[PDB]
RNA sequence: UAUCUACUUUAUUCCUCCCUGUACGAAAGGACAAGAGAAAUAAGG
């Protein structure tokens, strides 16, 4: 129902390897934001919105449109 | 000099309750930092916020503009903007509320 | 220019905004000494039986020469206290809100896009 | 040859020596910045510096829809639509927190002045941002496009009909009825074309012009 | 004489050119008059006791006019002064410490930028006009109408003063300066540009040659056009807030 | 449908900011002045 399988949970982990290389912030309020963007969201949608969300998801790992430092 | 290290030492010193910044690309052409942070309530973050004017106005830049404190009167919100950077005083809720860090993250990402 | 009585095009996530309703939200009210209203004025305007306070974001009559302007008479509602009531702006706002004196660090945190 | 429309000034009774001294600016400006040739009809591309921005710059793109001024302080405005959002900017070509204007599709358009495009349908005032720069070859005329565009319903900005403007990019048959028309053919001025004491002839001040264009070089 | 402060210089007759915008470091316009300065000479010093007012006065006149069309006093007196005669004279209270000699050119860098000046010229005239236009708008016991009752009558055709206009660029080639804002009268018409009495800019006079900018002195001779510090210079690099 | 008299070119204010959150008070409180701003009106262009 996601765009596939691996890539959900890669781009999950991957925020969380940006997530050690962030710098200045309460990281901890940070991972729970990342809880918040994750858990509340990612349990029973359809399958359209599913890729939708990780298309932020990946945008938000890019972060072309702004970084959390 | 009065840097984004500089608000760090100003908002830890403070112990400000909650810190999340974004680096905003150049591109969209508001300002480079985006300050995020929480504190305890009006007091607290009144407090802190003539703690931040009063250490950056002390400090240095005289040729750069006063800044005035936004939403004196408000409860929940406060804002204050600076030449590169600009930070929000608010509270989590309202911070759950007005979900500005997805905003800045996402530019036209979200709802 | 947006004086008295003049049809608003309200540009919100709001709940005022996006409702629909049988009056278009007009002004009622604005706040300069001359009932003359530009771009970062406040106005009190009419939706649903609310007068409400609202900030002018971009009008029809052309201003000074490298800033925009827009077909309609775009504005963002605001609260007393001045916190806006909106969550999401969508239509463009011109950097032009930037330089004047009031409150608007508020409502640049919340737009999609700048022009 | 083009000579853009800001150096040919408008008739008056003026001093050429303030014309001299005006043009002495534009070209002294044109070695900063290349001002390219554009028409009415053309999309463009500005970047400028912001003065509220810290040194950060801008890109706005749409159509040239006017052309109006003349001398050092001469502009054009172009408009776009955008988040459902009709925007337009007049921009000072003289300016100097202006860093490049780039032309993306030079094309002429049947008019001299593109503002029915305003009550024009939507579809005809939108462009893409991020549009690539079309490539035209060097030797040859422009290309004029003409595209008879579709108007929204009746209460326009102005009466465009009229035959005052003299509007040639209007599918008018699908747009307006036959005795609206012959009422606009009303206000007609068939002697106004024939008068030869209007006709300002901008041809001696093109060439005087021109040798300040060449003697600038 | 070297400026003593409280001293008072002589001003200039100008042309009107017309207006263009100048642009600051700032990125803010500012319309600008042109004003050439076109055969300005010193015509007769008057010392303050045969003038039998408070203070000297210089007769100062522009535009060379013809000789044809003169009254013969007027030709006499510029016959014996050895000029062609000027359209207008116009006469400058002055100290005695700034006299130049009758019969000298005064030039554009008289004035230099930064400095804030007067202009007076006749308005342009807009013939007999109502109240509406006039005046703008539109007792009983009082059995007539009081003096200065604001009525139709002849508007503009007279001489008006605006204050403290900075001169932002002056051009030494064409003897242009370039004054903020506007200046009373129609295009070619003669202005007289003098230093602003505004007490704000009663001191500035320090920097400014004294008798007048002499050409014939030869010392570190002028560029082609001065400017103010903040005027962004056609031929500089677009600039950046940064 | 104007005969007579008379007549027909005699700079303020608000807000912001700073000084200063100093003076003053003892705490609460909290200046002036002068300065910069942005507005608005009037006056003159
Ligand atoms: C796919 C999966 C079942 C994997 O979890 P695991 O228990 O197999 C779970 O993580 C999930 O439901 N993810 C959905 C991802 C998604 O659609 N995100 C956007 C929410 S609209
Ligand atoms: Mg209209
Ligand atoms: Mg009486």
């Amino acid at each position: 129902a996601p765009w596939s399988r691996e890539a959900v949970l890669s781009l999950y982990r991957a925020l969380l390897r940006q997530g050690r290389q962030l710098r200045y912030t309460d990281r901890d309020f940070y991972f729970a934001s990342i809880r918040r963007e994750f858990r509340k969201n990612q349990k029973l949608e359809d399958a359209e919105a599913r890729e939708r969300q990780l298309e932020k998801g990946l945008v938000f790992l890019n972060g072309k449109l702004g970084r959390i430092i | 000099k009065f840097d984004i290290d500089m608000m760090v030492s100003l908002l830890r010193q403070e112990n400000a309750r909650d810190i999340c910044v974004i680096q905003v690309p150049p591109e969209m052409r508001y300002t480079d930092y985006f300050v995020i942070v929480s504190g305890t309530s009006t007091r607290h973050l009144h407090a802190m916020a003539f703690y931040v004017v009063k250490m950056y106005k002390h400090l240095k830049c005289k040729r750069d503009p006063h800044v005035k404190i936004e939403g004196k009167d408000t409860d929940d919100w406060l804002c204050v903007d600076f030449g590169s950077m600009v930070i929000h005083l608010m509270l989590p809720e309202t911070r759950e509320i007005y979900e500005l860090e997805k905003l800045w993250t996402l530019r036209s990402y979200d709802d | 220019a947006i004086q008295k009585m003049t049809r608003v095009r309200v540009v919100d996530n709001s709940a005022l905004g996006n409702s629909p309703y049988h009056r278009a939200p007009r002004c009622i009210h604005v706040y300069k000494k001359n009932g003359v209203g530009k771009v970062g004025d406040q106005i009190l305007l009419a939706i649903k039986g609310q007068k409400k306070k609202a900030l002018i974001v971009g009008h029809c009559m052309p201003g000074p020469r490298m800033t925009p302007r827009f077909d309609s008479n775009n504005v963002v509602l605001i609260e007393d206290n001045g916190n806006p009531v909106g969550t999401r702006i969508k239509t463009p706002i011109p950097t032009s809100l930037r330089k004047r004196e009031g409150e608007y660090s508020k409502v640049l945190a919340i737009a999609q896009n700048f022009v | 040859r083009f000579l853009s429309p800001e150096f040919i000034p408008r008739r008056g009774r003026t001093d050429p020596l303030k014309f001299q001294i005006e043009r002495k600016d534009m070209l002294e400006r044109r070695k900063v910045l290349h001002i390219p040739e554009f028409y009415v009809g053309s999309i463009l591309r500005v970047t400028t510096a912001d003065p509220y921005a810290s040194g950060k710059i801008s890109q706005f793109l749409g159509i040239c829809i006017q052309r109006s001024g003349r001398g050092l302080g001469a502009t054009f405005i172009l408009r776009n639509v955008i988040e459902g959002q009709g925007v337009e900017i007049c921009f000072e070509l003289y300016n100097p927190r202006v860093q490049e204007i780039q032309v993306v599709k030079l094309e002429k358009r049947l008019d001299d002045s593109l503002l029915y495009l305003r009550d024009a349908l939507p579809e005809y005032s939108t462009f893409d941002v991020n549009m690539k720069p079309v490539v035209q070859e060097p030797n040859q005329k422009v290309p004029v496009n003409e595209l008879k565009v579709k108007m929204k319903p009746k209460p326009w900005s102005k009466r465009w009909e009229r035959p005052n403007f003299n509007i040639k990019g209007i599918r008018f048959d699908l747009c307006l009825t036959e005795q609206q028309m012959k009422e606009a053919q009303k206000w007609n001025q068939p002697w106004l074309e024939f008068d030869m004491m209007r006709e300002y002839d901008t041809s001696k001040i093109e060439a005087a012009i021109w040798k300040e264009i060449e003697a600038s070089k | 004489h070297p400026w003593e402060p409280g001293s008072f210089r002589v001003g200039l007759i100008a042309l009107k050119l017309g207006m263009m915008p100048l642009w600051t470091k700032d990125g803010q316009k500012h319309v600008v008059t042109l004003l050439q300065v076109q055969d300005c000479h010193v015509l007769k010093y008057t010392s303050k006791e045969n003038c039998n007012g408070k203070m000297a006065t210089l007769s100062v006149g522009g535009k060379t006019v013809s000789r044809f069309r003169k009254a013969t006093s007027i030709l006499e007196f510029y016959r014996e002064l050895g000029l062609p005669p000027k359209q207008t004279v116009k006469i400058f209270n002055i100290t005695d410490n700034a006299a130049i000699k009758p019969g000298t050119p005064l030039y554009a860098a008289h004035f230099r930028p930064g400095q804030y000046v007067d202009v007076t010229a006749k308005t342009i005239g807009k013939g007999f006009q109502g109240v509406m236009k006039r005046w703008g708008f539109k007792t009983g016991d009082i059995g007539r109408v009081w003096p200065g009752t604001k009525m139709p009558g002849k508007m503009g055709n007279i001489y008006r003063t605006e204050y403290g206009l900075k001169v932002w660029r002056i051009n030494t080639k064409h003897n242009i300066i370039y004054v903020n804002g506007s200046v009373p009268g129609h295009k070619n018409c003669l202005v007289k540009v003098k230093d602003s009495k505004l007490p704000a800019y009663k001191d500035l006079g320090k920097n400014l040659p004294f008798p007048t900018y002499f050409p014939d002195g030869d010392e570190e001779e002028l560029p082609e056009d001065l400017y103010d510090e903040n005027v962004c210079q056609p031929g500089a690099p677009s600039i950046t807030f940064a």
